[PDB]
């Protein structure tokens, strides 16, 4: 990467000003005479003892162990930006009541629970408590900074009109940066603020640049740096074996997060946020557990939108296809080599000279009869629709985006026309709700010509990525909808593009069919619109190792549909690295292979025979586990717990799993340690849990945790383990795609706990329609194993789905010889089931239950 | 009266009267288990006509076109692989006799 192209903290004028303030007595002190306890919120006025300009602090309890507080200014002068469309709803309120009052402090219990907020007055310092235990202190070190609207002057350099490299930023409002620090006692481990190419556990930025949250088109980004990548979610989860909190800093501007920790008595982690503008909007998630803060945050921003089933499969992308012929041959090469492929993905060259919403009459002469033979083989197609619109008299999009003023406008008031690849490209105001309504209308089957129901849309470079812009983005003085500057609305722009495209793909069917959209840039609450992937990464072994932490960190903030580019994007991989990337990618939520112009063709069937059947096995494993993926994506859709989750999420008290980013958990069942080394002869897998058994998914060999086992590996081995006490559904009949697989018999792999118990869930739906919600045509089944009985019940009684899926096989791992296996059902005679028991692996295969998944049944191991 | 998915060459190894053998040799199965939609045989022999085997094949005899052994995963998949679509019979998708 070219580091002399993006701003460090010293080159960002506000960051070098906020960071200049150092821990000391806070000049901001609360005046407990304007302390006004309304029915919803407490309002107090803080004064700056030197500046003598008073801000307004609004404290608010929330009904889910939660506290939102907003620091704005009493007399605004110019209203500051408050981020919309991120919260899925107005949070419910848990009222505050004075538990006690002092000449310097006020303690406020939240509703009637164990939480009390202690607000001191000299200096201002919020102190959240649970009964008598400190949880986190706000402004404990005296780093509350709120730069008010200065009088028009254009002192310190950069506080006004500035130039980064050659691009002017004439700030008409001067310094409006905000900042605040939170001290978390007892926490040494902090996670979140995703899209940083670093480890999952954030590092202390005491002698280096802080973590930047700025949607940037970083070309060929490196790793293990705090540089801002394509996305930004300002959520920070703290972890302890006893208590786990979270800090949600709602600000759509450029944000820097400084992580600090004491050396030294009780451990403590201090997290400092500095935003360029807006107000200080902080949600505090008081746990007390990992599952609780995920549910709280999902109640704030929203849950991961349930994807269609085909998007859970394999997507193949080259750097575009030269014509319809190349798409037809790639489909035929997936069919001929019996590889399971779901979606074929088209890049920018498919557009009419980088002009989206249309196809070239010579490059793709018959666009809608290409999807017809893609739907005959039951596969999907994904195009590219990026925000920037080319300038033409013949471009209907540009002739309507300029007639109806919906473009972003520069400082003087003319339309932004940054030179992107589509010629001179005008960037539209995706902040404008009336433009997102125009954007959504143009994905219809009449507007988008050559469009079919199997045609979906991927919005690349929605940061926005302006080629002739400061860094690689739009100028910060660009005027957006509502009079807001682009400086206020940067990180929300990608979320707005994603939302508009998702509602465009939703409403073409009429709202019936689920929309799959993939975005590079995003914000908090972008889990509700589609998938996000970790930008353009090089094809090296280090970028494959870091694939897991960037998806684990993304899953922590609700974006559980994460993935990286299989085979990289730059510096075309060796065959071994391409093989190992297809094995990891099969166990990430998003599984897409993408290529570049500089790279050759990396299709799976132009590889060595040993390197092609291994990949074919890797795709078969993912498609077989697709029922597990669909169930896991439903859990993320309901309770917000990530699909790809770390090891300390399920084992909070294990102080060994805190710094683990090479293994992950696909829910509570599967532990995955994909191999990322050149010629690795073995992996070192940490199997956690006191009194837990883990079965090798291939060899069915049980290991007792907590331990660190050396698993020797070959090129054919993906180290996946099943936790003893889980039931994993599978489709063992792998077809060409997931379109007839959705009606194929289910097999249940039952791994027994040391107490002989097991539990699992299975979610079923038509896989492509919003019918599981409006008419409740879904089916959530709970499979339990206790004693010697495997019972199937409904985990949601209102889910009534009529499916042809039956149970064709039951695999009980860790069982014994039954000598009799019976199946009981709805009054029908107890039909005895045949069984084969392998004694070396201790695996009992119950043959052909032959029973529909909808009906309840009980297998008795008599 | 050959079982589904079997060529005339493959039709004498399958006998209705006798228990079916794995056709390569692992174990014998009752004939009710041939084409029963379950992978009784490791070879995949028991299910020539169904997609129940990860290793089986469907022989498609075409009048006027070369007989072809499609993979077993292509049977009942909603796509008409064979010229005479005998591969789809219970999938709800009907094919045409394109054997010209
Ligand atoms: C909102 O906050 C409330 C209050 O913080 C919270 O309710 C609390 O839930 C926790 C977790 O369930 C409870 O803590 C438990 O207390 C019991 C009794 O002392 C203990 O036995 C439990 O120990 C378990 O955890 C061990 C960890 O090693 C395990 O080995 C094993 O499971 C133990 O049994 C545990 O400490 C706490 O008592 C309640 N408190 C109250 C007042 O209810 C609630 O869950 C939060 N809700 C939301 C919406 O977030
Ligand atoms: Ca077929």
């Amino acid at each position: 990467v070219d580091r002399s192209n993006f701003k460090t903290c010293e080159e960002s004028s506000f960051c070098k000003r906020q960071r200049s303030i150092r821990p000391g007595l806070s000049p901001y002190r609360a005046l407990l005479d304007s302390l006004q306890l309304g029915p919803d919120s407490l309002t107090v006025h803080l004064i700056h003892e030197v500046t003598k300009v008073l801000l307004v602090l609004e404290l608010q309890g929330l009904q889910k162990n939660m506290t939102r507080f907003r620091i704005d200014e009493l007399e605004p002068r110019r209203p500051r930006y408050r981020v919309p469309d991120v919260l899925v709803a107005d949070p419910p309120i848990a009222r505050l009541s004075v538990s006690g009052r002092d000449e310097n402090s006020v303690e406020l219990t939240m509703a009637e629970g164990p939480y009390k907020i202690i607000l001191t007055a000299r200096p201002f310092r919020l102190d959240l408590l649970e009964d008598r235990s400190l949880l986190l202190s706000v402004n404990a070190r005296g780093l509350l900074e709120f730069e008010h609207q200065r009088a028009p002057r254009v002192d310190e350099p950069g506080a006004w009109e500035e130039t980064f490299k050659t691009h002017s930023d004439s700030k008409p409002y001067g310094p409006m940066s905000v900042g605040l620090d939170f001290s978390l006692p007892g926490m040494e481990h902090v996670y979140g603020i995703p899209e940083h190419a670093d480890n999952l556990r954030l590092k202390v930025t005491e002698g280096g640049e802080p973590y930047r949250l700025y949607n940037l088109d970083v070309f060929q980004y490196e790793l293990y740096n705090p540089m801002a990548l394509y996305g930004s979610v300002p959520v920070l989860l703290a972890h302890n074996p006893h208590r786990d909190l979270g800090i949600f800093w709602l600000n759509a501007a450029e944000t820097w997060v400084d992580i600090s920790s004491n050396t030294g008595e009780t451990p403590q982690t201090d997290v400092r946020w500095m935003s360029e503008t807006g107000i200080i909007d902080v949600f505090l998630l008081l746990g007390p557990s990992i599952s609780d803060v995920f549910r709280q945050y999902a109640s704030l921003t929203g849950t991961q939108a349930l994807p269609p089933l085909f998007s859970l499969g394999y997507h193949q992308s080259r750097w575009n296809y030269r014509d319809e012929a190349d798409v037809l041959e790639v489909d035929q090469g997936f069919d001929d080599h019996n590889l399971p492929c779901d979606v074929i993905w088209l890049d920018i060259e498919h557009a009419d000279g980088k002009r989206y919403f249309t196809w070239d009459p010579s490059r793709f002469p018959q666009p809608r009869t290409m999807l017809e033979r893609l739907a005959s083989k039951r596969r999907k197609l994904v195009a590219i629709v990026d925000p920037h619109i080319k300038v033409d008299s013949g471009y209907r999009v540009h002739e309507e985006l300029r007639n109806l003023g919906l473009y972003v406008k520069t400082r003087d008031g003319s339309d932004y026309e940054g030179w992107c690849w589509p010629g001179s490209a005008g960037y539209p105001d995706f902040t404008n709700p009336t433009m997102r309504a125009w954007w959504a209308n143009m994905f219809s089957y009449d507007n988008y010509e050559g469009s079919a129901p199997n045609l979906f849309v991927w919005n690349d470079m929605n940061e926005p990525s302006v080629f002739n812009g400061p860094e690689v983005t739009m100028l910060k003085d660009a005027q957006h909808y509502g009079g807001w500057e682009h400086r206020d609305v940067h990180n929300i722009y990608g979320l707005y593009v994603h939302m508009a495209t998702a509602d465009g793909l939703r409403q073409r069917s009429g709202g019936m069919e689920r929309p799959f959209v993939l975005a590079r840039a995003f914000f908090a609450g972008s889990q509700r619109f589609g998938a996000v992937w970790t930008g353009d990464n090089t094809a090296e072994w280090d970028h494959l190792k870091i694939s897991i932490p960037m998806c684990l960190s993304l899953g922590l903030v609700g974006l559980s549909f994460c993935g990286a580019d299989v085979g990289g994007f730059f510096k075309n991989p060796e065959p071994e690295l391409l093989v190992r990337w297809y094995q990891m990618g099969a166990y990430q939520p998003f599984f897409r292979a993408h290529a570049h112009l500089d790279t050759g063709r990396r299709e799976p069937w132009l590889l060595p025979s040993q390197h092609n059947d291994i990949i074919r096995d890797a795709l078969g494993q993912r498609y077989s586990l697709l029922p597990f993926w669909y169930t896991l994506l439903y859990q993320a859709h309901r309770e917000g717990i990530p699909v790809m989750r770390p090891l300390w999420v399920q084992y909070p008290q294990d102080v060994t799993t805190f710094n683990i980013d090479d293994q992950y958990l696909l829910g509570d069942a599967l532990l995955v340690h994909p191999v990322s080394d050149s010629g690795a002869h073995g992996v070192q897998v940490y199997l956690p849990g006191q009194g837990e058994v883990w079965y090798d998914i291939q060899s069915y060999q049980k290991h007792h945790g907590p331990q660190t086992l050396y698993l020797p590996v070959t090129l054919s081995s993906i180290p996946v383990f099943q936790r003893g006490g889980t039931i994993v559904p599978r489709w063992m009949r792998v077809r060409r795609s997931s379109e007839c697989m959705k009606d194929d018999p289910i097999t249940l792999f039952v791994a027994l706990s040391p107490q002989g118990t097991a539990q699992g869930e299975l979610f079923l739906d038509d896989g492509h329609t919003f019918n599981y919600q409006t008419r409740q045509e879904f089916l959530l089944r709970r499979f339990s194993f206790s004693g010697n009985t495997l019972v199937s019940s409904s985990a949601d009684p209102e889910g009534h789905f009529e499916t042809p899926i039956w149970i064709e096989r039951v695999v009980i791992i860790g069982a014994g010889k039954p000598a009799a296996v019976v199946l009981q059902t709805k009054g029908s005679p107890e039909s005895r089931l045949s069984f084969q028991h392998d004694p070396e692996t201790s695996v009992l295969v119950l043959r052909k239950p032959g029973i529909n998944v909808a009906s309840d049944w009980s297998i008795h191991l008599r | 009266k050959r079982p589904r998915g079997v060529s005339l060459t493959n039709h004498h190894f399958y006998d209705e009267s006798k228990p079916f053998t794995c056709l390569d040799g692992s174990a014998t199965i009752p004939f009710d288990q041939v084409n029963d939609d379950y992978c009784d045989c490791k070879d995949g022999s028991d299910e020539p006509g169904t997609a129940a085997c990860p290793n089986g094949s469907f022989h498609c005899t075409n009048t006027g076109y070369k007989p072809l052994y499609i993979p077993s995963n292509r049977v009942n998949d909603g796509v008409c692989d064979c010229c005479d679509g005998t591969d789809e019979y219970n999938s709800g998708v009907i094919c045409e006799n394109t054997c010209k």
